[PDB]
């Protein structure tokens, strides 16, 4: 992102395993990441016409510092990340509404810790569905599904 | 003129012109018509086809 | 270089005919009637091809090395190419 | 009215007073004798 | 246990009061005074809320859901204003910069999105003043960028105007045209007029409401008549 | 992913956006069915009914087109046909 | 006479030209055709 | 060859016709395209052009078609979309 | 889409007028009889009746009209026939 | 050519002669200007003016026609609009 890449630096970056043209990034701040609205997660398609790279392919507008934003290996464009508070959200950005979440977790004790890491992993049903996990700092191994980001069930 | 077409209210140094014959041939013989009402940029229109 | 030992190997009892298959079935060399020349050329063109795909089927990282196909007939042979392979076929017997 | 004053706009009144008054100068200096 | 949500209703209290003064739309000014209320009502036992954490946190968790609740409502009506107020702003940025002389389809193109955007506004139930606030607000910015286009023309009408063709020739010693030349400069002239025709009839935001926001620029900007006019007859002067 | 047309009876400008338009279906749908659907729907909105597309991995057809407009070509291993009758 | 005249006027809008085109996804180098200078070899 | 009708816009006998043509042309051709060129040609003379036809084993599509003239069916594990446009 | 008058016998404000309300007729419908149902009666209600509309892309007609209320055009691909007779 | 009438207002005489007479026509003449031209001037001679007839495959229509003088049919895949106005 070409204004926000002056003041930013990248801390995550990854690959749709999908759209292989689709590289995202993650740059922020390094401190005050407990408070404010940090940054933005910037895509970008190297894809048919994407002669600009500095323009976007897409946007998502996280309310807190996010890490580790990575994509589901079946499903179109659908990311899950971890945001400094503690909180996992699951974007969903099949509606191009790209700022807008699908699912946001909780903020009692099942997960207060400010987790250091989500994956996914395939669920033991059907293939397409992919258990979400966040590393608890506090000594919790914590999984969930989609729906399941609040009100967690491992 | 001898036209069918609505009137406008407003005018803005308009332009439309006519044809007539004679009755020998048709010479085509062109009038051409100016017109603008009200007290609206009366000089800066008027004095342009004049 | 490459004319002489085709040459060479012609020669040899066991060589019924050689062609020089380059452009997809467009020959440029034969040692054979033209019927068979252009029906040879097409024939190993498809299937080559269709082996290539079952070693890849098989596994995702390798390609072929060279393949054989025999008949009470003939025997021909063919190798793997970037642009263009060449066509042996020899009686067996 | 047409100045509309007591209304806010950030990059709608901006971006239309610089192309406002990048399109009205070249005109006037394209130096027309008309 | 207990900072982790009172920090979150505490913070949207506090930033809701300066962010959505950044739009004026009642819409989320008025429901955030009903939102700063129920944190009020808290509010008029603060002085015994001071202590409940120390001894027993539940009653606190109890105050602070109550004003949670509330601020997931307000947050979810941020979230559209914000969303909208973006969508405007995009499509009336591209609209001054459209031509109405040479890209006018997407002049009304663009009016249409608009129109869809007041439709998406509308139809989540709100009162006149709400509706209202959206686009008579969006209608002025709109007056800005149709006016821009109506300036520019005025400047260079003339040279933007559909090609027009005649054939000369000669016949029997007089010159001959085919269309006649009357024909022509008639055409000319409509073209003209239907240019200065379109900055008085608008159908975009607020398409019911007072067409004269948008027509009054045509006498506004009546001293560009000179100018257009003037160019037409010298040009017309130069092929006579 | 890599586009590679074998035939076309198709101007220069639309033989890029059916390419394009059928890489962006590629990058949002799974199902050959969708990717299919969203392809026809674009072409009948920007270059007027009827138009027709058949996308997949194991196919043969014979078909009839109206003059420039058919194309026929792969995004890696998945071959699309669009074209116009009707 | 109250039908001073009566014009009569002839339409006819144009053909559709159409062909018939062969395709297929598994296949050779050349996929489909419609229904000797080999200079192609010569630059490699 | 054995023969399933999944979805259909047709009467009853051009049903039959389009089982029959593709048993055929199943029967005599092996490639795909000549297969889905047999059973075309056939309703082209029997019911007028202009019809299209697609033979395979992994396809999707988004067709348009018109009234009464569609169906879809397998014979074995094989797809034949038959249908008039144009 | 753009409009091509090919043929007319009728005063250009007809002319213009009879392409402006077969463009919006085209907006607003896609079934060819529809369409020519919107131009008809807005050219009744305008010019007076009788008007009578044909909308296709294959047709050959022959009609009567009346003397200056003719006009045959096409928008795209598509070809509209107005006149007024009776 | 076979016939099946779709919607008329007209003596059952009338019908039949209309469909007899549009058969000839489309055995007559190849083109559908020609053959609307012959249909209409037979009707004019044995049933007075005024007629209209329009023939084609793709068109829709919306008319005024004067009371028991109407016909809509096809004749296999051409469609035929007869109908008396002024």
């Amino acid at each position: 992102p070409p204004a926000q890449a002056q003041g930013l630096h990248v801390t995550s970056i990854s690959w749709n395993s999908t759209g292989s043209v689709v590289a995202c990034a993650y740059g922020r701040l390094d401190h005050g990441d407990w408070s404010t609205l940090k940054s933005f997660v910037c895509a970008w398609n190297l894809d048919r016409r994407d002669l600009r790279p500095q323009q976007p392919s897409a946007v998502v507008e996280v309310p807190s510092a996010v890490l580790c934003l990575a994509f589901h290996p079946t499903q179109p464009s659908h990311v899950a990340g971890g945001l400094y508070s503690g909180e996992v959200l699951v974007w969903d950005l099949s509606r191009l509404e790209d700022p807008l979440l699908w699912r946001t977790g909780l903020t009692d004790d099942t997960h207060t810790d400010p987790v250091s890491q989500v994956v996914w992993l395939p669920e033991p049903g059907h293939s397409h569905r992919f258990q979400v996990l966040s590393v608890a700092t506090d000594g919790k191994v914590l999984l969930w599904q989609g729906i399941g980001v609040g009100q967690l069930q491992l | 003129l001898d036209r069918d077409e609505p009137p406008k209210p407003t005018l803005a140094l308009e332009y439309t012109y006519g044809r007539r014959a004679k009755g020998h041939n048709t010479p085509k013989d062109i009038a051409h018509f100016w017109e603008l009402g009200g007290g609206t940029s009366l000089l800066d229109l008027i004095s342009i086809p004049i | 270089e490459v004319e002489e030992t085709l040459k060479r190997l012609q020669s040899q009892k066991g060589v019924q005919g050689i062609i020089v298959v380059n452009t997809e079935g467009i020959p440029i060399k034969s040692t054979m009637d033209n019927p068979t020349t252009t029906q040879y050329a097409s024939l190993m063109h498809s299937f080559i091809l269709k082996a290539r795909s079952t070693v890849r089927d098989i596994d995702p990282q390798n390609d072929l090395t060279f393949l054989r196909i025999r008949s009470k007939k003939n025997e021909i042979m063919v190798a793997p190419d970037k642009d263009y392979f060449l066509i042996v076929i020899q009686n067996p017997t | 009215d047409p100045a509309r004053d007591p209304q806010y706009a950030e990059n709608e009144v901006d971006e239309m007073r610089i192309q406002k008054d990048l399109e009205l100068e070249q005109y006037k200096r394209s130096s027309s004798k008309s | 246990k207990q900072a982790i949500i009172l920090k979150q209703v505490a913070h949207f209290y506090n930033s809701i009061d300066q962010q959505m003064i950044q739009s004026q739309r009642p819409m989320m000014l008025q429901s955030a005074l009903a939102f700063e209320q129920i944190i009020k009502n808290s509010k008029a036992g603060s002085g015994g809320k001071s202590q409940i954490t120390w001894d027993n946190p539940k009653e606190l968790e109890g105050y602070i859901q109550k004003l949670q609740n509330a601020a997931e409502r307000l947050a979810t009506e941020n979230r559209k204003l914000r969303k909208w107020h973006t969508t405007f702003c995009e499509k009336v940025v591209v609209l001054m910069n459209i031509d109405l002389l040479r890209q006018q389809q997407r002049w009304k193109d663009g009016l249409q999105e608009l129109r869809t955007g007041l439709a998406t506004v509308e139809a989540q139930g709100f009162q006149a003043s709400d509706m209202h606030a959206w686009k008579q607000h969006w209608n002025h910015q709109l007056y800005k960028a149709l006016e821009h286009q109506y300036q520019m023309g005025l400047e260079a009408l003339n040279e933007n105007l559909p090609e027009i063709n005649i054939d000369l020739t000669y016949k029997q010693g007089r010159l001959q045209f085919r269309p006649p030349f009357e024909e022509i400069r008639a055409k000319y002239y409509r073209e003209m007029k239907r240019f200065i025709g379109i900055p008085n009839q608008f159908k975009g935001v607020g398409e019911a409401g007072d067409e004269s926001i948008f027509s009054i620029m045509i006498d506004r900007n009546a001293s560009g008549f000179l100018t257009i006019f003037s160019k037409a007859e010298d040009l017309f002067r130069r092929l006579s | 992913r890599k586009a590679v047309i074998k035939n076309a009876d198709m101007s220069e400008e639309m033989q890029q956006d059916s390419v394009e338009c059928a890489t962006q279906a590629l990058e949002k749908y799974n199902i050959e069915k969708d990717i299919a659907a969203h392809i026809k729907k674009e072409f009948d909105k920007k270059y007027n009914p009827t138009w027709h597309c058949i996308v997949g991995r194991n196919f043969g057809s014979y078909v009839t087109h109206e003059t420039k407009h058919f194309i026929y070509f792969y995004l890696g291993q998945v071959a699309i046909l669009l074209f116009k009758s009707g | 006479q109250c039908n001073e005249d009566n014009v009569e006027r002839d339409i006819q809008t144009e053909e559709i030209e159409t062909r018939e085109v062969w395709t297929q996804h598994p296949g050779e180098s050349t996929v489909v055709s419609g229904g000797t200078s080999d200079a192609v070899v010569m630059p490699k």
